[PDB]
């Protein structure tokens, strides 16, 4: 039943896409099913299904350039080329960190289109590139469903938590890049944008902490100097932790899994390049008649079909040969990306959410600290005031307890996070185990 | 963001010529600035005209026209408008402050979003070292601290006075200073500018050939400078490449990149403050890199208060270089800086107690007092950085006791 | 494998298998993909060594339907026995390496007063280990090159490729004219005996049965040979476990240089236990009984002379 | 007891459930878009 | 596991060059490091009408680079560059990085001590390329100058730098001049202290076998000892397992090897049964052995395609009675069914026998007597006394081995 | 323990089938 339905659908897709009314141009020799009681009905169905797959595969790969669509999706969604998104974050850093409702939504669209979907036109008759076609399709919009809420279903906050990217696709490409696959890609986009943004917040804060006039001032007393030194070291620890986490997520999960699909798709492209379009099917005179009718209720051979199993398919020999495997490979890849990342379990997701929240709030606290340090030292307070000992002692005492609280909170979060990764990696995921080893060897 | 290169002195100009030749070769830009048949981003280092010509962003500064003439003739695509022609040199730099300030402001206006200033200069360059020392001051003053500076200073192999005077401003104003020694460079070779050019070109590889990560200089530098005091970096290069008997795997690159003989500065026992390894090949096997990272973390001695993380960037090789085998660069932050700084201070004290050549600098009583106070300040700053690097080694660094 | 069978998870098994594939020469093997490890019965009282089994996946081929589960179960039983034997063979190698290293690290650097007694005890221990290694190697050699290899060459290679000469093949029918040939010259002659489906099943079943039900491995002093062999294996296990205690005591003697006399007394006690009980009282007695048992059989007399 | 194997059983089941949670929610969104018109 | 080979001295380099050429020939690795496609298996029968795949383990010795080029795990240490130049020219595959270039034993020992850091860095570099290291192999001459002192210092350095956690073999070659006996005893002292298993080769007995060069026989024996490791089979396949089967106690560690010469002459051995009996002959042992000898352990190597099991069983049974075993060792003779390399066209069998007998009493007695005759700062004389006492410590031990 | 995951899997299979049947009912009625 599945073979019949899918053969017919695939031929219908081909006709509707390339515009042919019928397959006369191919001039292939075809054999029709002579009777329902014929013995080769299964063979004929298999041959027709293989013909339909052959045509639709060559359409998608050779004609619709699917291999390049895979690289385009990789770039746009998983940042295989991070230069453009880095410029985007740099250009709108002040906006993205503001609460959802406290900023104009319509501005982000434009500030994204100037970066990504810029264009230079080409003369009539010059073929557009597939990247050219898909650039203008994409749309980035703010959504009400935050990452930590949308991911909880498939088990204000700053705008970064709620910025999404969607890419409608041409027919028939959207049939292989099914909406379920694009949704799993979108989740990864949101996660990676969160981590990229925090890394951009960790670099800017590192620039001020080291070279801004207030922080770099030499005229502080010894106590404030040691406080600054402790804060710088703690921020360095946070920076290293975030870079390690991002490295794992992006190289140890995305690129490593993508290598397999890239190799397979290249092999399939090379296989189809040398393959003609349309296959000839021949048959004999089939004189069996009564020796094949087997009329009645049925034969007792139905038991063998159920007895056998077809769960053994591997080695991806000669690349992908059926569109169903083509879709299945990408679905498995997306499921692997979600499962490896710390978003599938409840313990891992909760620990990740606490860690990211703590880092973001620590950066905000660092920003608010800059104001306080003005009052402590005198040499720069006079300059900034142009536009008491007890009070200064109180200010420093308050900063002591606040900074100690942040320091101990970091220690607690780190311990819990490492324990959670260790248990999950030992139980289910191999990739998380080596990350646990690396992080344990760090601290 | 875009970067601006500053070349000062004869050694700086020669190193810059090699550096720009390497960069143009990597991006396929011809000597005349014409393109050769994009995913890479040379715009961060070259200005693109609407007539399809690439010209370097660098600024050439030298006391004599012979070196600049050789550099410009070798690479015709240099813009002549950017060409300009110890204490005496620094006072000369004061006179030309307006012209140089406007000259640099032209490049800053020409770019869209400035990121950092690169500086190629020699500490032991005499007069040119003075003009570069003034360049750092004027740039840091006018542009504040929002834009950071990177100095690829070449250390020395009367010189002690010049080295101390240049190192005072190098400590004060630079944000991330590489250290190169001609001694270790010629030891590795057993010309020398081709190693410095290669290291500097590879340091920015993740910017010009983007990948998943490390898309900005802030990310590259912030991983290596926990404190603004400890700003000196030690760079290591693996020389065994392009031979038949080259490293069998990237894992052996990670293990053998840490050898002390390949480091570009004289080293005994050292403690590493931060690490970052460059691997640049068309295809890189992940599992080898994971094994190498684990071994490197278990083998290297980090200081107690550092997170103890080793970062490996997966650089991409240029399409214009044909199928060459893997190569890699290592940039580290060690406590070995105390040895070289102590050597410089010992030479300076030995030659300051003996009034050997101070007559060339002390012109009168007021000049004597000026030079004495300047020298004292420089010596105190160098001692301060030595004491800071020494206090980093011990375990009570974070304690208030 | 040290921890209980319930603690071992799938990811640790996969890591172990992949590391072992990379280290060994199987990484170049044609069908390295088909290899897969598993744990059969994850009971609390079973350690990793008593449950690990290597499984060769042939499910992707129609051949798997010919090979019924009974044959595979007999392939996993014989593997279990051989796995125990090789586990002991390798444990003795680790014992040799650790004691040899300890000889250079502690005993030879010790004070000359008590060096001689410790040297003598260490030599006794190592000689006992050497005896056990010789016995295990002879047993493995006999099984491998007289049971597995002979049965393979006799029941598989000689059934498939060499002629199964029979009384019907004796008759040369060409005394009849028989000018005609059928069905056609297009039908190949295939260098291998044409076997029916039931014939293939029976062939592989007999090949496995011959090995599992060999003379030594059968269930037939009213005790079987397998029980005696397993008793000797338990003797070797006890020897290893006690030698580890001797290792810890001697290294504690090395670290010391009133406690010296206590440690020396414990060393003498351990040496007496291992030399008398485990070796003299148990191993030699069991081996004598086994050797006398084997001589009653014509087939195993030759093995008895060596083993 | 059920045989242990190198492949993670619980991981496979969990991935199936997550893939069944994506299909359900996408179908619900589509039905909401269909009903409100 | 992995094995690292170290060659010290002119004689060691001469032996190692042919040893590595032998291994390269067996594994089909050309002199330029390029690999040869593996021929189809012989016993893997197939139906008939009538590239990286391998089933051996060459990488146990050669480092397989990412470009499909092999390179030996060898380290060449000496002072004269002529032999190294010849070795490298013969085998360009040798890594130039692995070569180190610089009569009295003391002078060589002190030179090794002064420059120990560089050699140690080289050893660590070679180890870093090895995962799960197993053992070290040393090719050096006990007497001869550079080899004695440099090999002794390297022996001590390797023994104490890794905590003796890996066994360390030694393919020592004994000499057949006033300084030679001193060198022999001084090196044998460290052989006793550090080495885990020593293969004694005597040049005079090697010349006795040859006339029926001398380094080719040593290379053949050394490259045939590790046959089970490079072509894994049912038993052994590990260097520790082979050695552990012949060394009952740490003291009785000195092994000797017997070689069947007639691997190529057209009057070769008829079958395995004949060769099993011929291997026990005393005229082809590499160490002079008398009729009063007794064997502590037995190990026979057989290298051929589809060996007949009946012949091997009968040969073992006949040879067991002939051999005079030590009273306290059970009568045990073991035969290794090695696999011949498919790359070799020669179909004739080869067989090497490795033994641990009590003939070492006479050899060390000759060495001791020559040393005593020659003896007739002060620190060196103390070392001489210590070497004399250490050698006697195993002279009397091998004598006592006779007794229950 | 994994019985519980299988039970939830089958429950979601039924829920998905119900949703698809709802789509078919709605489309049939609108036509």
């Amino acid at each position: 039943q599945s073979k019949i339905l899918n053969t017919g659908k695939y031929l219908n897709i081909f006709k509707r896409c390339t515009g042919l009314h019928n397959f006369e141009s191919l001039k292939e020799k075809l054999t029709t099913i002579t009777s329902l009681a014929a013995p080769d009905l299964e063979l004929k169905i298999d041959e027709f299904y293989h013909r339909a797959n052959k045509m639709l595969m060559k359409l998608l790969f050779d004609g619709y350039n699917f291999p390049s669509v895979v690289n385009i999706f990789q770039r746009l969604f998983l940042f295989a080329d991070s230069f453009q998104i880095d410029n985007f974050i740099d250009s709108t850093f002040s906006e993205l960190k503001r609460g959802k409702l406290k900023i104009s939504v319509s501005r982000l669209q434009k500030q994204y289109d100037d970066i990504f979907k810029e264009k230079i036109e080409n003369k009539v008759g010059v073929r557009p590139s597939v990247y050219d076609v898909l650039k203008k399709n994409q749309k980035l919009s703010v959504t009400s469903e935050s990452l930590y809420k949308v991911v909880e279903e498939l088990m204000d906050e700053p705008t970064i938590t709620s910025v999404d990217l969607t890419i409608p696709l041409p027919f028939p490409l959207n049939l292989v890049l099914n909406q379920q696959l694009s949704y799993q890609y979108e989740i990864m986009f949101k996660l990676l944008i969160n981590i990229k943004f925090i890394s951009k917040y960790n670099s800017s804060n590192w620039q001020e902490m080291n070279y801004s006039k207030i922080w770099t001032n030499s005229h502080f007393n010894s106590s404030v100097k040691k406080w600054i030194l402790r804060c710088r070291v703690l921020h360095s620890r946070i920076c290293s932790f975030i870079h390690e986490l991002e490295n794992y997520i992006v190289h140890d999960v995305i690129e490593h899994n993508f290598e397999e699909i890239k190799n397979l798709i290249h092999t399939t492209a090379t296989n189809l390049a040398t393959s003609e379009l349309g296959s000839d099917i021949n048959d004999e005179g089939d004189n069996i008649f009564n020796g094949s009718l087997i009329r009645g209720t049925f034969n007792n051979n139905s038991i063998f079909d159920s007895k056998v199993h077809k769960h053994r398919t591997t080695t991806y020999v000669e690349g992908i040969s059926t569109v169903e495997q083509l879709i299945q490979k990408f679905l498995d890849y997306s499921s692997t990306l979600l499962n490896d990342s710390l978003l599938t379990r409840e313990e891992s997701l909760r620990q990740l959410r606490k860690m990211l929240d703590f880092i973001f709030h620590f950066n905000n606290y660092i920003v608010q600290v800059k104001k306080v340090l003005v009052l402590l030292n005198h040499e720069l307070f006079n300059e900034y005031s142009k536009e008491d000992q007890e009070s200064i002692d109180k200010r420093f005492a308050n900063l002591s307890d606040t900074f100690l609280m942040q320091y101990e909170k970091f220690g607690e979060n780190l311990v819990t996070f490492l324990a959670t990764i260790k248990q999950v990696g030992e139980r289910e995921n191999q990739g998380l185990l080596e990350l646990s080893n690396r992080l344990e060897l760090c601290f | 963001g875009e970067t601006i290169t500053l070349q000062v002195g004869q050694c700086g100009n020669q190193v810059g010529l090699q550096y720009w030749q390497q960069l143009a070769t990597e991006h396929g830009i011809q000597s005349d600035g014409s393109s050769t048949p994009r995913n890479d981003h040379p715009e961060l280092f070259f200005t693109l005209s609407d007539s399809n010509t690439y010209t370097p962003r660098s600024i050439l500064i030298d006391m004599e026209p012979s070196v600049i003439a050789k550099s410009t003739s070798a690479l015709p695509m240099f813009n002549p408008r950017n060409v300009h022609l110890w204490i005496n040199g620094y006072k000369y730099g004061t006179e030309e402050e307006e012209t140089l300030l406007n000259l640099i402001d032209r490049e800053v206006d020409k770019c869209d979003n400035l990121s950092n200033f690169q500086l190629f200069h020699s500490v032991a360059g005499g007069t040119g070292s003075g003009v570069g020392s003034k360049m750092l001051e004027v740039i840091s003053d006018r542009y504040g601290h929002k834009k950071l500076l990177n100095t690829f200073s070449i250390f020395p192999s009367v010189q002690p006075y010049n080295t101390i005077l240049t190192l005072k401003r190098l400590i004060d104003y630079s944000d991330a200073t590489f250290v190169f020694h001609n001694d270790s460079l010629n030891r590795i070779e057993n010309g020398a500018n081709k190693l410095i050019a290669l290291v500097s070109a590879s340091v920015s590889n993740p910017l010009r050939f983007p990948g998943y990560m490390y898309s900005s200089m802030e990310s590259i530098v912030s991983n290596l400078i926990p404190t603004p005091d400890l700003k000196f970096l030690t760079s290591s290069i693996a020389p065994f490449s392009t031979q038949k008997h080259n490293y069998l795997n990237e894992y052996d690159m990670l293990l053998e990149l840490s050898n002390d003989r390949y480091k570009t500065n004289r080293v005994g026992d050292t403690s590493y403050i931060s690490m970052l390894n460059y691997l640049i090949g068309d295809n890189l096997d992940q599992r080898e890199i994971r094994k190498g990272i684990l071994k490197s973390q278990q083998r290297i001695s980090f200081v107690p208060w550092v997170a103890r993380s080793v970062l490996v960037v997966h650089g991409k090789k240029s399409p214009y270089l044909k199928n060459t085998n893997l190569e890699g660069i290592q940039v580290t932050n060690n406590t070995s800086m105390i040895d070289v700084f102590t050597k410089i201070l010992k030479q300076f004290d030995l030659l300051i107690k003996r009034k050997a050549y101070l007559n060339r600098y002390y012109s009168s009583v007021e000049e004597e007092n000026e030079v004495m106070e300047m020298f004292n300040e420089s010596r105190e700053s160098v001692k301060s950085i030595i004491d800071e690097y020494k206090a980093c080694k011990e375990i009570t660094y974070l304690d208030d006791d | 494998f040290n921890e209980s069978s319930v603690n071992i998870s799938s990811t640790y098994l996969r890591k172990v298998l992949q590391d072992a594939i990379q280290i060994s020469s199987v990484k170049n093997f044609e069908y390295v993909d088909r290899l897969d490890s598993r744990v059969l019965n994850p009971q609390h009282g079973n350690l990793g060594w008593e449950s690990f089994t290597i499984e060769y996946k042939i499910d992707d081929l129609p051949m798997s339907y010919l090979f019924e589960g009974h044959q595979h179960l007999q392939y996993l039983k014989m593997f279990h026995f051989l796995w125990k034997l090789r586990q002991l063979n390798n444990l003795l190698n680790w014992h040799f390496e650790m004691f040899n290293e300890l000889n250079h690290n502690v005993v030879t650097k010790l004070s000359s007063r008590n060096r001689r007694p410790l040297a003598k005890s260490l030599s006794i221990i190592t000689s006992i280990r050497f005896h056990f290694t010789q016995f295990l190697n002879e047993l493995i050699a006999y099984l491998s090159y007289d049971v597995i290899e002979e049965n393979f060459q006799q029941h598989i290679v000689r059934k498939l490729f060499y002629n199964k000469n029979d009384q019907d093949l004796l008759l040369n029918k060409s005394f009849m004219n028989l000018s005609e040939i059928d069905p056609n010259n297009d039908l190949p002659k295939f260098n291998v005996n044409l076997l029916t489906i039931d014939e293939l099943v029976e062939l592989h079943g007999t090949y496995i049965d011959s090995i599992i039900n060999s003379s030594l491995l059968n269930e037939k002093t009213n005790i079987s040979y397998i029980d005696q062999i397993f008793n000797i294996l338990q003797t070797i296990f006890n020897f290893i476990n006690t030698s580890q205690e001797f290792y810890s005591l001697v290294c504690t003697f090395g670290l010391l240089v009133q406690d010296q006399e206590d440690l020396e007394f414990q060393l003498h006690k351990i040496k007496r236990k291992i030399y008398k009980d485990i070796y003299q009282h148990d191993y030699k007695r069991q081996l004598n009984d086994l050797k006398n048992d084997l001589n009653r059989d014509y087939n195993l007399k030759d093995l008895s002379k060596l083993l | 007891n059920i045989a242990t194997t190198t492949k993670s059983r619980e991981e496979e089941l969990n991935k199936r459930i997550v893939n069944y949670k994506i299909q359900l929610k996408l179908m619900k969104n589509f039905l909401q878009e269909l009903i409100d018109r």
